[PDB]
RNA sequence: GCCUGCUUUUG
RNA sequence: AGUAGAAACAAGGC
């Protein structure tokens, strides 16, 4: 809450309130610099994102085999080992996998 | 190593260094001669982009006028002035549907304003084209000459003092056969200066009342080529005043406008609007921002669409209101244009030069001109009537910006998702000839479709977008009127750079303005403290060199380096002297908000303090409260604004001298009128002191009120006070003789 | 410069007529040494950026 | 080196006040310094200019 | 010899 | 010549 208005911070990806430039490595909050961010060598550059969904991983980009793009609020139907497609973020489709 | 500053942009972003991309330390481009060519270009352009319409001949002017309204639909992405009535009215209707009561309330406010306001409101403004002289004059001069000719002819309703009566007069003056005017001359062999009467038939008066003056705009930042601009007359001024009042009242109630707000209000509104959009937008939705300019914005926009808009906004109002707001778009649909100074010709063999006025381009052989100009004249010759070209199908630069913004917001309001009937939508921000659009959709196909629909819905109204100068990125970064938003607005500081020198008003005023822009730029821009100290130092160097006021403990020979040394040696306390009298500078960040006299008032010597600050000085001139501590300054990328400076009235608060060229011209007799009027008004302020603080009111001649107050003050001051009997009798005798002079 | 910055910031930039922009830049490069040098610098910037 | 040249009132006026250039540069420099001083809560002129 | 050195500059 | 650059200056007016 900021001046009675709900600023939304996006879990997956950048936002106008929270954006990390990948070029000059500066972090930016609300138009104000908040420090240069350093390169951990253990940064998994594998395309996988395990901290976006609750009980699901993100294996990569979409594939047309596993059907159309399910949505965030209709994922409890799935079960163990059931890969699927999900549209999230700024209109971006991805593949996911349950644990 | 070879040096490249642009490579700095490989580490620092372009918005956090955009000040480097503004070359505002050098002289700006200027025009040198005539502006006839650019006038012709604009006329033939706006007749080109509206050419498939239909031609007609006015019965009153005899002029060929091109009507493109409800013309064919465009077939390519070139500019078009083919506007459609039904879609304009649908835009207005949906606007009122989404923001109900907007037109009613705005009309009520403007009705109050219409009923109360006065003719004196026309005195304040910019210059004005005077049909009485066929050139530009100040606003009050034009008003006065127009009123004089009216009263000389018979129109006298403006004696009421209201504006709407002056408008009734200018309307009633069009239904007269032979208007009469008076013209200045002067002859010397003995300088004889007089006047002569002449007549103006009805059609002549109409073309003079409907025409605009044109001239080229100097000191433009950001363009390779020069532009032409227009200046309207005195008769189209009250009507457009009321129209822009209505448009202001409307645009104030719209979250999309940017025109009636300035400075930080503008940026605040923009930022609040962007946040509101990004909050109403969804998280699964893709979002993009177009940074956009419109091409040929002032040529496509037609007054007939403005008349449609007016008649829809005055729906269910009194007919006098509907009829006093309908006259501006009429008079700007039958308008004309003066071409200008003309051209100049050259002969190398005989070694001579010549000038050619614009009022012979219809009656001149085209051998002299080059190809481009020959083509121009060839196209324009049909439209010439008495040295002025017909121009119906478009506006000119700098007028109806508010109502044009209303139309822009009307188009932006067609992206509410209950008017698109789909899953994409849009909104944005609009100022005249600049905009920022924000488009939302679940994919890139919807983004393209929304962009296409915006383009087409805007082409149905005559709004063309510059593809050459527009670009689309994701949300977070954009540009709007030289404001660079990067997740927040950003400071530039080079727009404000020509404001850091001597302003050229007087010593006190230039000093105060110089320190005040430094502290302002410390607040608003991001000028640091050390750089501000340096700015002080450099400003004081420029101040001293311009005004020839060096420290006094120096050996710099100027024309007043002797008086200042005598003042230096007389004076005991030298930290109390002003920089203009040869003293030091005690300014720093701590005390930039204090004038130069209060800063050093305990340090002054009493004799200097009493000489400098003396009301009997002959150098000071205060006339009216609206001009006491207020100066016109001329920024980069804007019009001449007015700056308030805190200062104390001293002997350094002088006025500089005048141009003095008008002595050599036929219109020399305006000086004598000015001089006599100033004598009379000065004497009136002697009798009535409040005449410069509060506007007087009355119907009597000035002499009547003057002699009356003389008698009253004489009586009241003799009864209990200073006046004896001799003075009483003598001044009553003088009053009697004044009566014998006025009444006979 | 600003659309290139939008590309470096990974903001998916786009245009409607880029050759018009180039034709408008090139319309001003005529005969001044300082301006041609700035243009040369801009070409070097595009070469070292855009990578 | 001998030459004929020419100038105008406005060109003189604007070359009579070139000291403003000193501000432009310096302003940008201080901005950069301040942009780091906000990050590391300390003044950074000494680090930049010496180290 | 006399007079002049911005007499026409959008928002 | 030179300044400059889509039209002007290289003094003008009576």
């Amino acid at each position: 809450n900021v001046r009675g208005s709900g600023m939304r911070i996006l879990v997956r990806g950048n936002s106008p309130a929270f954006n990390y430039n990948k070029t000059t490595k500066r972090l930016t909050i609300l138009g104000k610099d908040a420090g240069t961010l350093i390169e951990d060598p253990d940064e998994g550059t594998s395309g996988v994102e395990s901290a976006v969904l609750r009980g699901f991983l993100i294996l990569g980009k979409e594939d047309r085999r596993y059907g159309p793009a399910l949505s965030i609020n209709e994922l409890s139907n799935l079960a163990k080992g059931e890969k699927a497609n999900v549209l999230i973020g700024q209109g971006d489709v991805v593949l996911v996998m349950k644990r | 190593m070879d040096v490249n500053p642009t490579l700095l942009f490989l580490k620092v972003p372009a918005q956090n260094a955009i000040s480097t991309t503004f070359p505002y330390t050098g002289d700006p481009p200027y025009s040198h001669g005539t502006g006839t060519g650019y006038t012709m270009d604009t006329v033939n352009r706006t007749h080109q982009y509206s050419e498939k319409g239909k031609w007609t001949t006015n019965t009153e002017t005899g002029a060929p006028q091109l009507n493109p309204i409800d013309g064919p639909l465009p077939e390519d992405n070139e500019p078009s002035g083919y506007a459609q009535t039904d879609c304009v009215l649908e835009a207005m209707a949906f606007l009122e549907e989404s923001h109900p009561g907007i037109f009613e309330n705005s009309c009520l406010e403007t009705m109050e304003v219409v009923q109360q306001t006065r003719v004196d409101r026309l005195t304040q403004g910019r210059q004005t084209y005077d049909w009485t002289l066929n050139r530009n004059q100040p606003a009050a001069t034009a008003l006065a000459n127009t009123i004089e000719v009216f009263r000389s002819n018979g129109l006298t309703a403006n004696e009421s003092g209201r504006l709407i009566d002056f408008l009734k007069d200018v309307m009633e003056s069009m239904d007269k056969e032979e208007m009469e005017i008076t013209t200045h001359f002067q002859r010397k062999r003995q300088r004889t200066i007089g006047k002569k009467k002449q007549r103006v038939n009805k059609r002549s008066y109409l073309i003079r009342a409907l025409t605009l003056n044109t001239m080229t705009k100097d000191a433009e930042r950001g363009k390779l080529k020069r532009r032409a601009i227009a200046t309207p007359g005195m008769q189209i001024r009250g009507f457009v005043y009321f129209v822009e009042t209505l448009a202001r009242s409307i645009c104030e109630k719209l979250e999309q406008s940017g025109l009636p707000v300035g400075g930080n209000e503008k940026k605040a509104k923009l930022a609040n609007v962007v946040r509101k959009m990004m909050t109403n937008s969804q998280d699964t939705e893709l979002s993009f921002t177009i940074t956009g300019d419109n091409t040929k914005w002032n040529e496509n926009q037609n007054p007939r669409m403005f008349l449609a808009m007016i008649t829809y906004i005055t729906k269910n109002q009194p007919e006098w209101f509907r009829n006093v707001l309908s006259i501006a778009p009429i008079m700007f649909s039958n308008k004309m244009a003066r071409l200008g100074k003309g051209y100049m010709f050259e002969s190398k063999s005989m070694k001579l030069r010549t000038q050619i006025p614009a009022e012979m381009l219809a009656s001149i052989d085209l051998k002299y001109f080059n190809e481009s100009t020959r083509k121009k004249i060839e196209k324009i010759r049909p439209l010439l009537i008495d040295g002025t070209a017909s121009l119906s199908p478009g506006m000119m630069m700098g007028m109806f910006n508010m109502l044009s913004t209303v139309l822009g917001v009307s188009i932006l309001n067609l992206g509410q998702k209950r008017y698109t009937k789909t899953t994409y939508w849009w909104d944005g921000l609009q100022s005249s000839d600049d905009f920022a659009l924000i488009v939302n959709a679940p994919n890139h196909e919807g983004i393209q479709a929304g962009v296409d629909r915006f383009y087409r819905t805007c082409k149905l109204v005559g709004i063309n977008m510059s593809k050459k100068k527009s670009y689309i990125n994701r949300t977070g970064t954009f540009e709007f009127t030289s404001f660079f938003y990067r997740y927040g607005f950003v400071a530039n500081f080079s727009m404000e750079l020509p404001s850091f020198g001597v302003s050229g008003i007087n010593e006190s005023a230039d000093m105060s303005i110089g320190v005040t822009v430094i502290k302002n730029n410390m607040i608003n821009n991001d000028l640091g403290p050390a750089t501000a100290q340096m700015a002080l130092q450099l400003f004081i160097k420029d101040y001293r060199y311009t005004y020839r006021c060096h420290r006094g403990d120096t050996q710099i020979q100027t024309r007043r380096s002797f008086e200042l040394k005598k003042l230096w040696e007389q004076t005991r306390s030298k930290a109390g002297l002003l920089v203009s009298d040869g003293g030091p500078n005690l300014y720093n960040i701590r005390n930039l908000h204090i004038p130069e006299v209060c800063l050093k008032w305990e340090l002054m010597d009493e004799d200097y303090q009493g000489r400098l600050c003396n009301p009997l000085n002959p150098f000071v001139s205060h006339k009216e409260i609206e001009s006491v501590n207020n100066a016109v300054v001329m920024p980069a990328h804007g019009p001449a604004k007015s700056m308030e400076y805190d200062a104390v009235a001293t002997t350094h608060s002088w006025i500089p001298k005048r141009n003095r060229s008008i002595l050599n011209t036929s219109q020399r007799g305006i000086l004598e009128d000015e001089q006599m009027y100033q004598k009379c008004c000065n004497l009136f302020e002697k009798f009535f002191p409040s005449s410069s603080y509060r506007r007087p009111v009355g119907i009597s001649s000035m002499v009547e009120a003057m002699v009356s107050r003389a008698r009253i003050d004489a009586r009241i001051d003799f009864e209990s006070g200073r006046i004896k009997k001799e003075e009483f009798a003598e001044i009553m005798k003088i009053c009697s003789t004044i009566e014998e002079l006025r009444r006979q | 410069l600003l659309v290139v910055q939008a590309l470096r910031d990974n903001l998916e930039p786009g245009t409607f007529d880029l050759e018009g922009l180039y034709e408008a830049i090139e319309e001003c490069l005529i005969n001044d040494p300082w301006v041609l040098l700035n243009a040369s610098w801009f070409n070097s910037f595009l070469t070292h950026a855009l990578r | 080196y001998v030459r004929t040249n020419g100038t105008s009132k406005i060109k003189m006026k604007w070359g009579m006040e070139m000291r403003r250039c000193l501000l432009q540069s310096l302003q940008q420099i201080e901005s950069m310094i301040e942009a780091e001083s906000s990050v590391k809560e300390k003044d950074m002129t000494k680090e930049f200019f010496e180290n």
